[PDB]
RNA sequence: AGAGUGUAGCUUAAAAGCACCCAACUUACACUUAGGAGAUUCAAUUGACGCUCUGA
């Protein structure tokens, strides 16, 4: 109740967001002659990400284009620090299976 | 390390099979591919 | 058709992969934080023996937008 | 006080060469063959010889061009396998260590342009080299007057390392002959950023 | 040389709970299901084996 202590216990909607140098929109663009190569590197990009606590918002694919085929996947990353970003990409290099091709573009 | 995702396969469920071609672009560079028919070897005019 | 002999060793198989791939996060992560903490001392010492240059240490250099580096090989050129 | 302004370079080359897999990893690559051959869905022989032979005909390039040399450490190819940290001697007037290739740099110049001129400053070569950032990998303090190093990171891009036999005493360093060559324990820690893997 | 000292990553937990990982469902993440490894540094509250800091 209003005049009660206890008014307000049951709000919850401001817990919920339904809605200093930092980065942008950054895409990670991985062309890989695998299907099987590319995705683990996705996997394995993604559960780094998660783990680092970088917000992704999308893991899509672009449609494939024949000239055999290479498979094309996207990771979508905003938020990085000044050593976070060094660290971040890094690890990115040392971390490359095979032949893979990375990105660091932005939207558009 | 870049041998930790490498061990890894499809997993879908509609698919045929696939072997490890031996493929190289223009240079020389001798890279493992999933290609069907084992060629295992490929190379770009 | 499958043997149980073939489905124990596939147990184990899976067994040993889980230490194995264990040790290798372990060893990821104390990567991390060794050199996170390393280059956060650094900042501070940064800080604290020049106060103009932490301010030109955070920010971030334009060339990194079309970055590019090619992959391992096999047969190098 | 009178400081001793200096920097450093911890340079990395990556590995050309993927790391060959353990035989751990090949138990899994049957492992995961034969349960791709399960879980599958749908003249051959004069076909598979003929592509076979081409396979035999041209030899691979070999992944390890190292067992061959044994004392090629100036060479830029003396691992493939793993990265490669640039490491040269220096004397000094009162000390002679094997340093990290270090440089001098003036409250005129910012640290990302003490960077790029130690690039060309030691090896002078056309080699092409990237950085990520401002931020350093190591910092280490030794006084005799107080001074610094800075040990900061970069990456090769392409090098065109020409006259390898310098006069200079350039050995590249991988992970294990880092404390070989680096005794005291403000040299010997560079393991700690620099990428074991 | 001196100080803080000390449970696997974290615990004003006392051998636990969170953490963590692969397998399947996921494009992917997440969830869920199946599994996996884990420690109280050594001797009698005390001394000495390892880490951090203050110096040379």
């Amino acid at each position: 109740y209003k005049t009660k202590p206890t008014h307000g216990i049951g709000k919850y909607k401001h817990l919920i967001k339904a809605e200093d140098y930092e980065y942008g929109v950054l895409n990670i663009h991985l062309t890989a002659y695998d299907m099987t190569l590319a995705e683990s590197y996705a996997q394995y990009v993604h559960n780094l990400c998660n783990s680092l606590s970088i917000k992704v918002e999308e893991s899509y694919a672009m449609p494939t284009k024949t000239i055999l085929t290479t498979h094309e996947r996207v990771v979508q990353i905003s938020g990085l620090s000044a050593t976070f970003a060094e660290i971040f990409l890094e690890i990115i290099q040392s971390s490359l299976p095979e032949g893979v091709r990375l990105s660091v573009k932005e939207h558009t | 390390d870049s041998s930790r995702a490498s061990l890894t396969r499809v997993h879908r469920q509609a698919y045929a099979r696939l072997y490890p071609v031996l493929l190289v672009k223009q240079d020389g560079s001798t890279i493992h591919i999933r290609y069907r028919e084992p060629r295992r070897m490929l190379a770009m005019p | 058709e499958l043997t149980f002999e073939e489905t124990e060793r596939r147990a184990l198989l899976l067994k040993k992969w889980s230490l194995y791939k264990q040790q290798e996060r372990k060893m990821e992560r104390d990567t991390i934080r060794a050199m996170l903490e390393a280059q956060q001392e650094a900042l501070e010492e940064l800080q604290l023996e020049s106060p103009k240059l932490h301010a030109e240490a955070i920010k971030r250099d334009p060339n990194l937008f079309p970055f590019e580096k090619e992959g391992p090989h096999y047969t190098p050129p | 006080s009178p400081w001793r302004l200096l920097g450093a370079l911890c340079l990395q080359r990556p590995p050309v060469v993927s790391k060959p897999l353990t035989p751990l990893q090949e138990e899994m690559a049957s492992l995961l063959q034969q349960i791709e051959i399960e879980r599958s869905l749908y003249l051959a022989q004069d076909l598979e010889d003929m592509w076979e032979q081409k396979f035999l005909q041209f030899k691979l390039g070999a992944r390890i061009t190292e067992a061959d040399e044994k004392n090629d450490r100036t060479s830029l190819n003396r691992k493939l396998d793993r990265n490669l940290v640039l490491l040269v001697r220096e004397k000094f007037g009162d000390q002679d260590v094997w340093i990290l290739p270090q440089a001098e740099w003036q409250p005129g110049e910012t640290l990302r342009g003490t960077a790029e001129r130690t690039l060309a400053t030691l090896s002078e070569n056309n080699m092409e080299a990237k950085f990520l950032g401002n931020a350093p990998c190591g910092h280490y303090t030794f006084k005799f007057l107080g001074a610094k190093v800075f040990f900061f990171k970069a990456l090769l891009l392409t090098g065109d390392f020409s006259q390898a036999g310098n006069k200079g005493h350039h050995v590249w360093v991988t992970k294990d002959e880092l404390g070989d060559y680096l005794k005291p324990k403000y040299l010997a820690q560079v393991r700690r950023f620099v990428s074991d893997l």
